[PDB]
């Protein structure tokens, strides 16, 4: 599954139901401290829904079960990150995904 | 250096003799003089009666009542013995020893530094 | 970026130091801004040492600049993590957050103890280091990005703590030097701007730990000719004269009873008439006078042809009114004059008793604090002689002068008898692209401050090694001696002043080059006026300029002649072009820069010849290390620090994991390789074994005792410690052992080690013989096969890369797509590297 840990406190309120809106700043790591993806770069939050499982399950779970202003780390296991068959060109086929999130603006 | 291990003193009330054996044990080098200070609790450190080699006895303010001290540099044994006492005289009474020649220092502020203090003892009056 | 900044508190302890060890300071964050450029805004907190804590902005090791905490010598917290070693390692806390405005860091040092503890918002770090290098100094140092505002809180005078010390820790504000005074300074720097313009600086100075010592000479023993009597005697008088003398004119009295407060001398008798205690420490001082300056070069002579009677003694001028009085003075300072040689002997002869006095001082018990502190045993003054201020420094020669003055007077015929060096050398030298090979061109350099300054022109090859004016590729001028270098120096002009300027002039077109000073031509012993001439262009020349440790200078190339000085009064009718002057935009130079690096072995190297031989019989690929000039002429020794090109990776999850057997081949994860150690090298100088990619130690005295090691150890809220990780950047076992383990044998020496990447353990073995050494380390970390040591033969070592039975060769573990090959073949990437000093920046 996803492993949280709490970076600085964030609003404790406002959790992110289904049906809900999420934009999002975080910084996408490897397990050896390899960066492949960093929404700060391109300097707009990504914004997805809960419940089109539209992003991968580990990450809409730590979306779900953390609060806005706060920034948390997520690790993600194998089996809920994209597995065996994963990402052409970034991710190999067996990894252990470490993301910096950070949820504001829940709608 | 110099261990200057000092016993005595013990809790007495007014007019009660107490005495105070210390013991200035080292280098038999430098021993001329001895002098004594007491720190009162939360209190000004007074000088005490001090003597100086050569049986040259110094006294001051705090000698006031009965003090009578038997040092000798020969065994660096002092003795200072009190037989009055009075309730200001409830102090942590120390015992330096120094090189100083008859209280007086030509060369200076170096010489001067050359103290060795001890553990001291505490006074008390009822 | 990051930028560092530290308390300028400096404090260390050593065998015999002054200094205390605990010490308590706090830190206040006012105002942060939550993320930087949408980036969480840096910002650690933490203690660093004086040496080997050297943050660059930009272009530091691993990915970004160190700041604090990313090396062995500094450590740090951020709210969340502990840092050190480059590594992050998250401690648990009451309050969990990064720093936000408003918050109080508590920070407290023990030097006594390796250890280092933190206290965010009155919640304790429950994780500390431990048994880190207490060498050298440690400051207080705090690191951040933009947007952020943070204030010290060193206590008493700077700053004041939000809660109180832990029982036994002093503030920090009073480890304060007394010449300095108190400040925020970078730890290090090479360049410096002023109303000028960019003024490059030197390396910083510090102290060491073993400064602070004291190291008499001991004078009691010695025996003295039979002056003790005769003329010490004359010496005592003339010294109680001159006390009596300086005591009638200050308010001490002669009573004949002692007393202080009513200022009565004890004596007072004219004559001293000292008692046999009195009387023997008056004469016993001049008696130790006597016995340091007969220990020194000095001889005393007591022949003065009966000086003492033509000595005017009647020198009393009738102010004495007391019993003791009457001092007269022997006009011995008319007499006979002070020599510089007698005045030196002085300042030798205070240094020595003051010298003992601290030894005495410090044996006793006391340590350097900022004020006097008499219980605590404590005195501004009980350092050393050297390292005390001027006002102890005149209080304690006054005597020894007057002293001096009645030997003279009296006629004694006495008289008076690598890591760093690139450390102490900055160079800065213009970038090889700006090399011009036509025309007459021109520079300036400003001497802010005068000494170990070279300036000039040098080609653009520069070997950042090799200083300016050795090799033939500069024709620099060090005008601080005033002689030109080139292959040797020159003399030539004259040394320069503060603040003056330095106009180098090259002529491409006539081959020539003048070294002018102030606009005044600097000339030669026969006349000639160009400093350089008949040059042979080549590759061309750079306004080169080489500074000493913290030396100061203004480079000025010459971008715009109304800033450019002196250009008119030489230059600019000499038909002399300024350097790059049409340019927009300042030119980009390169300096020298001080950080050891592993460099490939160079095939012509003078001294170190490297074989390679693979597929012989019975022994797998080898690569052979063989000494070039040993048994000749013009052989030197020195340490030699070697790697590897390729690591070995471990992997991410330790789940632990003749005719050889199948299944243990294909079976196991642990790998071989073996060192030879050839005959005549003595196994003492030798090392094998491993470094990290963070090792940077280049010690000509490298000793198995001088390793690097810190232990990250994290706690609970309670104190119980669950964690212990040690941390280190070398596993190299010493030959000694194996060697004591068993003349010149013919038989080598073969030490094998074993690597398991999947459990975490690496092991050492040596001619069949197990060694007790054993290491373990952490997932995710890749190591370089190194070697240590110190050539002492013709031929040294032989490193071969093979396998054992049901082992693989490091080639499995050195290839992922040839994991499961189990032949041994040393990859052609591999080669051999060495440590050097110096690098270009």
């Amino acid at each position: 599954g996803v492993e949280i840990e709490t970076i600085s406190p964030g609003d404790g309120r406002t959790f992110p139901k289904k049906g809900q809106t999420c934009v999002v700043h975080y910084t996408g790591m490897l397990q050896n401290g390899k960066k492949f993806d960093s929404s700060r770069d391109r300097n707009k939050p990504f914004k997805f829904r809960i419940g089109k499982q539209e992003v991968i399950k580990g990450f809409e779970e730590g979306a779900a079960q953390m609060s806005l202003g706060q920034r948390a780390k997520l690790t993600c296991t194998p089996d809920v990150a994209y597995g065996a068959t994963g990402h052409p060109g970034v991710i190999p086929p067996n990894a252990t995904l470490i993301f910096d999130v950070e949820l504001l603006n829940l709608e | 250096q110099v261990q200057l291990q000092e016993s005595g003193g013990g809790l007495m009330q007014a007019g009660g003799s107490l005495r105070l054996s210390c013991t200035a044990s080292g280098s038999i080098f430098s021993i001329n003089s001895m002098g004594w200070y007491r720190q009162a609790p939360g209190k000004q450190r007074e000088l005490v009666a001090t003597i100086t080699s050569g049986n040259s006895i110094n006294y001051a303010d705090s000698v006031k009542g009965r003090f009578t001290i038997s040092r000798d540099n020969a065994k660096n044994t002092v003795y200072l013995q009190m037989n009055s006492l009075k309730p200001e005289d409830t102090a942590v009474y120390y015992c330096n020893a120094d090189r100083v020649p008859n209280g007086y220092n030509p060369w200076g502020t170096p010489n001067d530094e050359y103290d060795y203090w001890g553990q001291g003892t505490q006074v008390t009056v009822s | 970026y990051v930028t560092s900044i530290r308390p300028n508190i400096f404090v260390g302890r050593a065998e015999g130091s002054t200094q205390y060890g605990k010490w308590y300071f706090e830190v206040m964050v006012d105002e942060v801004v939550p993320f930087l450029t949408a980036q969480a805004t840096h910002l650690r907190v933490g203690w660093a040492l004086t040496e080997g804590y050297s943050p660059y902005p930009g272009g530091g090791e691993g990915w970004g600049g160190n700041g604090v905490g990313d090396d062995l010598y500094s450590y740090g917290f951020d709210g969340l993590h502990l840092w050190t070693g480059h590594v992050a390692r998250p401690v648990t806390s009451p309050g969990q957050h990064l720093l936000a405005p408003e918050d109080v860091v508590s920070c407290c040092l023990d030097l006594s103890v390796p250890s280092i503890s933190f206290r965010i918002n009155g919640c304790p770090v429950q994780g500390v280091f431990e048994a880190f290098n207490l060498d050298g100094l440690f400051f207080p140092v705090v690191s951040f990005s933009a947007g952020v505002k943070v204030r010290f809180l060193l206590g008493g005078r700077h700053g004041e703590f939000k809660f109180l010390p832990p029982p036994g820790y002093a503030p920090c504000h009073e480890a304060v030097l007394p010449r300095e005074r108190l400040r925020l300074e970078p730890i290090k720097e090479y360049r410096r701007e002023g109303p000028r313009g960019p003024h490059l600086v030197g390396p910083s100075r510090c102290l060491s730990h073993t400064d602070f010592v004291p190291c008499p000479v001991d004078t009691v023993q010695i025996v003295l000719p039979p002056h003790l009597e005769r003329i010490r005697e004359k010496l005592a008088e003339n010294i109680h004269e001159l006390w009596a003398l300086t005591r009638i004119e200050q308010g001490w009295t002669y009573g004949p009873v002692r007393d202080d407060n009513k200022r009565l001398h004890p004596c007072l008798v004219n004559f001293h008439s000292l008692p046999e205690p009195e009387r023997n420490y008056n004469l016993q001082m001049s008696g130790e006078t006597l016995k340091t300056l007969l220990a020194l070069g000095c001889h005393v002579g007591m022949a003065d042809e009966k000086a003492e009677d033509n000595l005017k003694k009647t020198k009393l001028p009738k102010t004495y009114m007391m019993s003791n009085g009457y001092k007269p003075a022997p006009l011995d300072l008319s007499h006979v004059r002070l020599t510089p040689a007698q005045t030196t002997l002085v300042d030798r002869l205070a240094e020595n008793g003051h010298n003992v006095w601290a030894r005495d001082r410090v044996a006793q018990g006391w340590s350097y604090s900022a004020v006097q502190d008499i219980p605590a045993r404590r005195n501004p003054r009980l350092v050393p002689y050297r390292l005390l201020d001027e006002a102890t420094k005149r209080s304690n020669r006054d005597s020894l002068c007057q002293a001096v003055r009645t030997l003279l007077g009296y006629g004694y015929n006495i008289e008076p008898p690598n890591q760093s060096r690139w450390d102490r050398v900055r160079i800065f030298r213009a970038e090889k692209s700006y090399t011009v090979q036509s025309g007459r061109w021109y520079f300036e350099f400003e001497a802010v401050t005068t000494g170990e300054m070279r300036v000039g022109w040098a080609r653009p090859e520069l070997r950042p090694d090799v200083e300016l004016g050795a090799d033939e590729l500069a024709y620099v001028f060090n005008g601080h001696r005033g002689q030109r270098w080139h292959l040797g120096s020159e003399p030539f002009g004259r040394p320069w002043q503060s603040g003056d300027v330095v106009g180098c002039m090259i002529d491409l077109t006539e081959n020539t080059i003048i070294f002018t000073l102030n606009g005044e031509v600097l000339m030669s012993d026969s006349g000639s006026e160009t400093a350089f001439r008949e040059i042979e262009i080549g590759d061309g020349f750079l306004p080169v300029c080489s500074l000493g440790p913290g030396q100061v200078g203004h480079l000025n190339l010459g971008q715009d002649v109304s800033s450019l000085r002196f250009f008119a009064i030489c230059g600019l009718q000499e038909g002399f072009e300024p350097f790059a002057i049409n340019m927009q935009r300042p030119v980009t130079t390169w300096f020298s820069k001080s950080l050891p690096q592993f460099e490939p072995v160079p095939p012509e190297h003078p001294h170190y010849e490297v074989a390679r031989m693979d597929g012989t019989v019975d022994t797998p690929p080898c690569l052979r290390l063989a000494h070039r000039t040993w048994g000749s002429q013009n052989s030197l020794v020195e340490m030699l620090f070697l790697r590897l090109s390729l690591p070995v990776q471990f992997h991410q999850h330790f789940r632990c994991t003749n005719r050889d057997d199948p299944e243990i081949i294909l079976n196991t994860t642990t790998y071989y390789y073996s060192v030879r150690v050839f005959a005549g090298q003595e196994p003492s100088c030798v090392w094998v074994g491993w470094v990290t990619p963070d090792y940077h130690q280049h010690d000509m005295n490298f000793d198995l005792s001088k390793v690097r090691a810190v232990t990250v150890t994290m706690g609970d809220e309670q104190g119980n410690v669950h964690s212990s990780l040690k941390c280190s950047n070398c596993y190299m076992v010493w030959g000694g052992d194996f060697v004591s383990p068993g003349r010149i044998s013919h038989t080598d020496l073969v030490i094998g080690c074993l690597v398991d990447l999947a459990t975490g353990l690496m092991t050492f073995t040596a001619n069949g013989k197990e060694s007790n050494t054993f290491f373990q380390v952490e997932p995710n970390t890749k190591l370089f096969p190194a070697v240590f040591v110190l050539p002492t033969h013709q031929n040294v070592i032989q490193f071969e890369l093979g396998k054992q039975k049901n082992i693989m060769p490091l080639s499995a573990a050195m290839f992922l797509s040839e994991r499961k090959n189990p032949a041994p073949q040393c990859p052609p990437r591999l080669e051999v590297q060495m440590l050097m000093p110096v690098s270009w920046s």
